[PDB]
């Protein structure tokens, strides 16, 4: 054996750092470690395309949570936030809901006036001056 | 992964950012040796830039130890007693000011997974929601199926 | 919500242009401009090779149509002064 | 708000219990409202580890 | 389903919703749209002759100068000598 | 068996109705398209995943100015079901070498030539 | 007479646009619970499992202990926040 | 062009009648006027605002803590008047732009206390039966601000 290999424990404790928190013989056993810790591996980096669904789930669920207390629907809440020019995101919008429900309580006025101002619109058809709070702002 | 590895909370030291901000670094701690081609840029950034570096910030006290090592380290020392210990072994000259620099900008706190991106003290200032926000009161508190 | 950004003439992505993503994200306190973004130099580059392609490609058509109403007169005058003699 | 950290903490994820009177009512649509709040599906706090379902008593 | 639910001779049925109606309609409506715009062109087909030949010409010769400027790169002598810097050392 | 389609010339015969439901003038049109690949390359034959790489709709949802010039619209005509063409509508003039670096393109299809980010 | 929501639970809310046009003013002072709807102030492991499950109205699996290897995976000293 | 009342001759929606706009405009006067003399006296206590930084939006009150994951090519400890405040909100007003709040009127401050990198973070690719299996550790630079104040001014 001319030069057969002298740090393979080295080798080996790479992969079996990862392991030390697994169950049954996949965190001491080698060969049973290494289609495990592949295994944890890829499963780390594919759901970071889930936590960024998941999280859009959960704040779609605690937004249609809040919106239902003030009798409003989660697509008439979006829906007519964007009318009015407020691009507050998901994120914020389930983070106001839970830590200051006066703001939100004003959102759902102000996205169930503008959804009052679509209708009155759209029942009266022919040329009649817009809403108040449906004016846009123009940028140029 | 996350569920291997420790986690902790963004915070900073003692408020670092509030009142003023203090330099989190106190002591660099360089071994460089004089005869080995692994510090040829540790030899190069004692000579050109250590100078420029300890005068941009006077409260870091760099100690160039100078000893015959193999293997050149880096050893920071952080206000809250934490020790990373660095090596700069076969590094050119600008991979070490940056090394340097960034041991300097950030705190002694550890380097494993920040949970939250974010850290209120005070997260609520209308009061946080429980189930009695956004809910009526009945007259004379009477809960429902409720003669008197 | 983007089928009535479109009405409005804004981008159906409120993260297209418009003030939300062009504007400077910060600047510094004492009032000293930031330094502009990355993502803004690099619109801002590929908005103008947009620009520069309108600018050569009207040029080219205008030129093109001149160049054919010389030869459509240079066909002409070929019809007429060979009508003598 | 004000509150201190334990009562606000205990006032956040208490389980309050919801009457539903179930007369000529379709079953399904009595199903659909109770399992939005056997879930805490009705709270901004709402998470699945959380647990914050409520009571609904149906009559 | 005997075998292989969408293949085969008896396959399960699928069928089209509300959703892919207007899926199809909306898309049809762009379609119709692009019938349009490419029924008035600016040029006949005997103006547009030649238009861009001086420019599409030019084009080609960048091409073809930038392949036949391959080409092994200068080799310096102070790219040979700084590799005798891996024994510098201090005094 | 599947070949190419050739599309006859009386469909891109606009009618006069046409003119009326899109803003358009059959006497003096528009001078640049403005196309952009609205569905995907794939699933689709060879000659058109070829025609996108000359037009260059290799990305979705980034426009392009092309021609409008019967060999232009040769090359959109393969692969107007990919694509969605409008006019690109110049309501100041195209952009002096002063307003190069000050426009934009807007997705009603027009190119403003001055873009401040502040409201009128 | 209007009010896009009924102004009754948790704040008064009145929307506001401001001449420009350009920003929402939104006021909200607390409202707050009167007096009148308020009240005065009234003044074996086998049945033992069965008797806090019919306590806290969980079900019974959750009473039963767990090995030395889920005793031990716990942080007993976990990161707090706030 | 009477109809009488079955259930379905009616809308299920109650009909809301929307207030006239030339009182509406003298009404949206006072509650502005009413807002603004909260700003100008103190009646506000803490403030919270909604900050489109560097990608997103951050819910931002005073002394909190932002981490950004992208170095902003500042030193620690620089000021940085962060723009495009999208919702200013206290305990009794909130004011929400269109889409943004006007520099005139709020001004949130920020420190950067440390620029870090963040935790080794993998990306490992793998399909079964190919023999393919690549292995890469990131660390994506970040950079941590301290808000240090939500200031407002009576520009209404
Ligand atoms: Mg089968």
């Amino acid at each position: 054996l001319r030069n057969r290999v002298t740090d393979r424990y080295f080798r080996i404790q790479e992969v079996l750092k990862h392991a030390r928190h697994f169950r049954g013989r996949k965190n001491r056993c080698y060969r049973l470690a290494v289609r495990t810790v592949i295994r944890a591996f890829v499963k780390c980096t594919k759901a970071r395309y889930l936590k960024k669904k998941n999280m859009r789930t959960l704040w779609i669920n605690r937004i249609t949570a809040a919106s239902q207390e003030h009798g409003l629907k989660y697509p008439a809440l979006i829906g007519n936030l964007v009318k009015c020019q407020v691009e507050l995101n998901r994120k914020v919008l389930a983070d106001l809901a839970i830590y200051e429900p006066k703001t939100f309580k004003s959102l759902a006025a102000l996205a169930s006036r503008r959804r009052h101002e679509g209708f009155a619109a759209a029942l009266g058809d022919g040329k009649e001056p817009e809403g108040i709070f449906s004016r846009v702002v123009q940028y140029h | 992964t996350a569920r291997g590895t420790p986690s902790r909370f963004l915070a900073s030291v003692l408020h670092n950012g509030l009142g003023r901000y203090v330099q989190q670094l106190q002591r660099l701690s360089f071994s460089v040796s004089r005869d080995g081609a692994s510090s040829r840029g540790a030899r190069e950034f004692v000579e050109r830039e250590v100078i420029d570096f300890a005068r941009r910030n006077p409260g870091v006290v760099i100690y160039v130890n100078s000893r015959p090592c193999c293997v050149p380290r880096v050893v920071a020392e952080y206000l809250n007693g934490a020790v990373r210990e660095e090596s700069i072994h076969c590094k050119s000259v600008e991979e070490i000011s940056t090394l340097v620099q960034k041991l300097a900008d950030q705190s002694g706190l550890d380097v494993i997974r920040i949970r939250k991106p974010f850290h209120t003290d005070n997260p609520s200032i209308q009061g946080q929601w429980h189930p009695f926000t956004n809910k009526p009161t009945t007259f004379r508190g009477l809960r429902p199926r409720e003669v008197q | 919500g983007g089928q009535w950004r479109l009405q409005q003439g804004l981008a159906a992505n409120p993260s297209g242009y418009g003030p939300l993503t062009e504007l400077p994200d910060w600047s510094y306190a004492d009032g000293r401009p930031a330094p502009p973004m990355k993502g803004q130099l690099r619109r801002k580059a590929e908005r103008e090779t947009f620009a520069r392609r309108v600018v050569l490609l009207s040029q080219e058509m205008d030129a093109g149509l001149q160049a054919w109403q010389l030869r459509q007169q240079k066909l002409q005058e070929e019809q007429r002064k060979q009508e003598n003699a | 708000s004000s509150f201190s950290r334990a009562p606000q903490q205990w006032a956040t994820f208490a389980r309050i219990w919801y009457l539903l009177d179930g007369k000529m009512q379709p079953p399904g649509k009595l199903a659909a409202m109770a399992s939005i709040r056997l879930q805490g599906l009705h709270k901004p706090v709402y998470h699945a580890l959380s647990d914050c379902g409520d009571h609904v008593v149906i009559m | 389903i005997p075998g292989r639910q969408w293949i085969g001779k008896h396959r399960r049925p699928r069928f089209v919703s509300l959703r892919a109606k207007q899926n199809m309609i909306r898309r049809l409506e762009i379609e119709a749209e692009n019938h349009y715009w490419l029924s008035m062109p600016y040029m006949t087909r005997e103006q547009e002759r030649g238009h861009a030949a001086v420019r599409r010409r030019e084009a080609f010769e960048a091409i073809k100068a930038a392949a036949t400027s391959k080409f092994p790169p200068h080799r310096f002598i102070a790219d040979q000598l700084d590799h005798l810097n891996v024994t510098k050392k201090w005094s | 068996k599947f070949t190419r389609s050739r599309i006859p010339e009386k469909v891109f015969q606009a009618s006069p109705e046409d003119h009326e439901k899109y803003g358009g003038d059959p006497q003096n049109p528009h001078k640049l398209h403005i196309v952009t690949r609205i569905k995907s390359t794939r699933r689709r034959p060879y000659w058109e995943k070829d025609i996108i790489k000359m037009l260059g709709l290799e990305k979705a949802h980034t426009p392009q100015v092309h021609k409008n010039i019967p060999s232009v619209n040769a090359k959109l005509k393969v692969v107007k079901h990919l694509i969605r063409i409008k006019p690109l509508k110049l309501p100041q003039g195209l952009p002096a070498e002063e307003n190069m670096s000050n426009t934009c393109l807007k997705s009603t299809g027009e190119l403003v030539v001055q873009w401040h980010l502040k409201p009128v | 007479t209007y009010s896009p929501l009924p102004d009754d639970y948790n704040c008064n809310v009145e929307l506001a646009l401001t001449s420009d046009g350009r920003t929402i003013v939104c006021y909200h002072p607390s409202v707050d619970i009167p007096y009148e709807h308020t009240k005065p102030i009234p003044r074996e492991e086998g049945p033992m499992i069965e008797q806090l499950s019919k306590m806290f109205f969980t079900t019974k699996h959750r009473w039963y202990p767990h090995g030395r290897y889920h005793r031990c995976r716990k942080n007993l000293n976990p990161p707090k926040d706030r | 062009g009477y109809v009488p009342k079955t259930s379905l001759s009616s809308p299920p929606w109650p009909e809301v009648v929307l207030p006239d706009p030339v009182e509406e405009t003298r009404h949206h006067a006072e509650v502005v006027k009413k807002v603004n003399e909260m700003i100008v006296t103190g009646q506000y206590g803490r403030l919270f605002a909604v900050v489109h930084f560097a990608s997103r939006q951050w819910k931002v009150t005073s002394e909190d803590l932002i981490l950004i994951g992208n170095e902003l090519d500042l030193a620690c400890g620089e000021r940085i008047r962060l723009e495009k405040v999208l919702l200013v909100g206290a305990d009794n007003f909130t004011l929400l732009g269109k889409p943004l709040l006007g520099k005139d009127l709020v001004r949130v401050e920020a420190t950067v206390i440390e620029k870090t990198e963040s935790w080794p973070r993998i990306i490992m690719r793998f399909r079964k039966r190919k023999n393919f299996k690549k292995k890469r550790i990131v660390t994506t630079p970040q950079t941590v601000l301290r808000i240090n104040s939500i200031e407002i001014a009576p520009c209404l």
